[PDB]
């Protein structure tokens, strides 16, 4: 149940 | 600078359990 | 953590929370030791029993956190693996020998009221503050019993004997190991547990107040049994290593 981390982490 | 705590070994504020480590280095 | 109490804001800025990308999940603790380094436990890492084998590309390090499964926006700060470096001898096969792996960061963090390093122990630190009785702090976002907490949590617990370490598991135990946690029939309790891995194991030097991180999470058999004890890497002891990896690579 992890809130979503910016994906421009994720990149 | 290590282990020096911004919110409290710096301002002179304990943590509410620190004590009991202390207390136990005799 | 189990019998453990939540952890106040800014109480351990060393703290770092492993994060696997996808799925996106906690892996394990970690703890800041520079701006630009984070030590863990190499089973976090790699334990091929379970093939675990994560490489840089697969892992993200988040700094300055406190609850566990939120996005901290403007207070915690994610961060990318440049290289991982683990134990050349690390004893996976057998018993967690040496489980301890560093990991450089791709860019230098800064620090804050909830980012800030702890510090590593010189020979006489080590000296004077591990011994039996003595208590040190362990925390994490691990499983409060053998569910999730909704932040960081804490516990203090006393040092071992290494007799009593020894005769408490099947495990040969090492002099890169020490165990902590309450006797049976000393009335409290507490433990660290899945997902606390690779976290910080630390004691407040009462000789100039700082704190120093002696431990790493290891392992245990089974959390917070009676009879049974959790077993940490012994930092000192490993110090030598740790060095060399730092000055030879930034
Ligand atoms: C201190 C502590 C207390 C409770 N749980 C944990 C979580 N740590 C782990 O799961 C690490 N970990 C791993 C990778 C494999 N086997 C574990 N326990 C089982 C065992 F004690 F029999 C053991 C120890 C070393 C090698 C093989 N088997 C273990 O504890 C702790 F680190």
């Amino acid at each position: 149940d992890f809130e979503e981390i910016p994906e421009e982490y994720l990149q | 600078d290590c282990g020096l705590r911004p919110l409290f070994e710096k301002k002179s504020l304990e943590d509410k359990t620190e004590r009991e480590l202390l207390e136990s280095y005799i | 953590i189990v019998e453990g109490s939540d952890a106040e804001i800014g109480m351990s800025p060393w703290q770092v929370m492993l994060f696997r990308k996808s799925p996106q999940e906690l892996l394990c603790g970690a703890s800041l030791i520079s701006d630009r380094w984070v030590l863990t436990a190499a089973h976090c890492l790699l334990y091929p029993p379970w093939d675990k084998n994560f490489t840089e590309n697969d892992l993200l390090v988040r700094i300055g956190k406190h609850s566990r499964t939120r996005y901290e926006r403007n207070i915690e700060k994610i961060s990318m693996l440049e290289k991982i470096y683990i134990h050349p001898r690390y004893n996976w096969r057998e018993n967690l020998d040496r489980d301890i792996a560093l990991m450089k960061l791709k860019k230098p963090v800064a620090f804050s009221d909830y980012i800030h390093p702890v510090c590593l122990p010189d020979r006489e630190t080590a000296a004077s503050l591990l011994q039996a009785g003595y208590k040190g702090r362990v925390t994490g976002w691990g499983n409060l019993k053998e569910g999730q907490p909704s932040v960081l949590q804490v516990v203090n617990l006393p040092i071992v004997e290494r007799p009593v370490c020894k005769d408490s598991t099947r495990i040969r135990i090492t002099d890169n190991m020490f165990c902590a946690g309450y006797k049976p029939d000393e009335g409290k309790r507490g433990d660290a547990c899945e997902g606390d891995s690779g976290g910080p194991f630390v004691m407040k030097s009462p000789f100039n107040n700082r704190w120093y991180q002696m431990g790493i999470v290891s392992w245990g058999e089974g959390c917070d049994r009676d009879g049974k004890y959790g077993f940490y890497t012994h930092v000192f002891r490993l110090k030598k290593w740790i060095q060399k990896v730092i000055d030879q690579f930034g």
